């Protein structure tokens, strides 16, 4: 065959070096990361719990004995004991980028090493918005969004001091105190013109991204609405990591989600072609469904 | 509590696992020292440090 | 005449089951010229 | 596998122990070279240019090889095996620039240069044909410098003698013509009748990647099906494969530079 034009691939995941027009790619101008990557926002306002396998197991107390007044020389009755137990389990992340050597040697040296911070941010976000907002196809039966809708702990109307000190109160109303906000950045404009009438003290700080004094934490997220604003305990939601990111670079496996343009699987070592695997293994536990309330425009 | 050496003086924190080891700085939280370098000392059993 | 590149694609990111096939992403960048 | 007739292969690439008749060469004695390597022609008369990055143009290919013929029959095979595939490299490189035969990827050959410049003569071998074919370089202020031969002509050019200083004008030792280095190509292309010559250093190549090896116990040889038609997986089936590639460049500065004398 001698069939020397660039191999078209289906989808159009595979870097490469020669375009089909005939352009060739030398002398390129590596780009710069415009942004700041993104934190997890679970892994910041969570709590951690160590995790060796992929499961684990907590188990509280329940029941407490009573007591009793007793006449002397009268029997003293009995009492009883009880406790309760909870588990959660761990979900596994990933991509593969698959490039062409020739790309990796003329084009882009360092290709590989560039996308692992990208591939951490993506991570990262897909784990949020799994947790949160029970986005993305959770893997877990678990979710502040769906705690949130099995307990019906949500608050309806625009923001006020009214509304905000409302839905605060809602998890006192529990036995719990609020210890931050999640809010997504483009309804601080609604947070920064809401004032106490009395004091005319502003209930937010606009110098230090404080509600009421607790801390706000802003989602970048796009389900999350302008004016929807969420709160909770969130010393009640737990997370575990099994596995930190592991990228490992292989030069010879086949893939199969990609296709030739006959068909055929792309098997690496044949076509002269490299492939970088992220993986990561991630835990979400929620303590206590009732430790979370939403606030949501009418 | 986690003590951190410096060739100048101690830093003094507070920590937790659950919260995942965010140092928290503590009562007096720091303190200097007259030396001129790092004040704690290693010993190796063998190039390998193995017992 | 200046000339730069910037990212402009993020690669995506998957849940895999146990033992299933992890799926492919890709990056891009966009030129610009001022 | 348990399978006692040996695997066909399709196409029948794959090194292999045991022949289709049943023959097994165990204690097989190392063969031994019959012939002398042929060194790349258009790599030892054109001019080399340092290139960074990529025209170029990938050469590859793959040696598959049972491993219990690499265990049993010929265990240093791969080590004596790498010189004999950058002679292949060379030879179709050669091929590719000279002759434009091959299916070259270039669009550039000196076949074509002298093509496209009528710069041929007809004729038998005679010292007049060989000054001719020399003039037609020297008019446009162009020097040859080589010639490229068939060594089956050697036969013809003894028989040219100078009818001035009366003697030959080909010395067979030196194998130099009219004080020219003779090249001679073994490919089949050029035919016996045939003589080329230039200025090659109006012809530029480069290498970006030079002969890279690798040597895979795992792939899938997609382009090698077994006999039921599955492609032949190495790991599974016991095998063993060696990958070569290269990359290489080819330039021609001034096309008006060649010309071949070829027969009437």
């Amino acid at each position: 065959s001698n069939n020397v034009k660039p191999q078209v691939f289906n989808p159009d995941n595979v870097m490469m070096h020669e375009k089909k027009d005939g352009t060739l790619m030398n002398e390129f101008t590596t780009p710069i990361l415009q942004e700041v990557m993104e934190n997890s926002k679970i892994m910041q306002l969570g709590k951690y719990e160590p995790m060796e396998g992929t499961e684990k197991k907590f188990t509280f107390w329940a029941d407490k004995p009573g007591a009793y007044w007793v006449g002397e020389g009268q029997k003293i009755e009995t009492s009883k004991a009880t406790w309760v137990n909870a588990t959660m389990r761990a979900f596994k992340l990933g991509v593969i980028l698959p490039v062409t050597k020739e790309f990796l040697n003329y084009t882009y040296s360092q290709f590989f090493e560039e996308m692992k911070p990208m591939i951490a941010e993506a991570f990262y976000k897909k784990f949020d918005e799994a947790g949160i907002l029970n986005q993305g196809n959770n893997p877990f039966g678990k979710s502040i969004a769906q705690s949130i809708e099995k307990t019906n702990k949500v608050i309806k109307g625009d923001f006020t001091q009214d509304n905000i000190i409302d839905l605060e109160a809602l998890l006192e109303d529990d036995e719990l105190e609020a210890n931050a906000f999640i809010s997504k950045t483009q309804n601080r404009s609604l947070l920064r013109k809401i004032v106490d009438p009395e004091t005319k003290e502003r209930i937010y700080d606009r110098n230090s991204d404080s509600l009421d004094g607790l801390p706000v934490v802003n989602l970048k997220s796009s389900n999350l609405k302008r004016g929807e604003l969420i709160t909770g305990d969130f010393d009640k939601l737990i997370y575990g990591i099994p596995q930190l990111i592991e990228y490992k670079i292989d030069e010879t496996a086949q893939l199969s989600t990609v296709k030739n343009e006959d068909g055929t699987p792309v098997n690496l070592f044949e076509q002269d072609m490299v492939a970088l695997r992220a993986t990561m293994h991630v835990a979400l536990h929620i303590a206590d469904d009732k430790a979370f309330a939403k606030l949501v425009p009418a | 509590t986690v003590d951190l050496f410096t060739s100048h003086g101690v830093y003094r924190y507070l920590t937790n696992r659950t919260n995942g080891l965010k140092l928290t700085p503590r009562e007096n939280s720091f303190e200097s020292h007259s030396f001129e370098r790092m004040p704690i000392t290693e010993f190796s059993n063998n190039e390998r440090r193995k017992g």
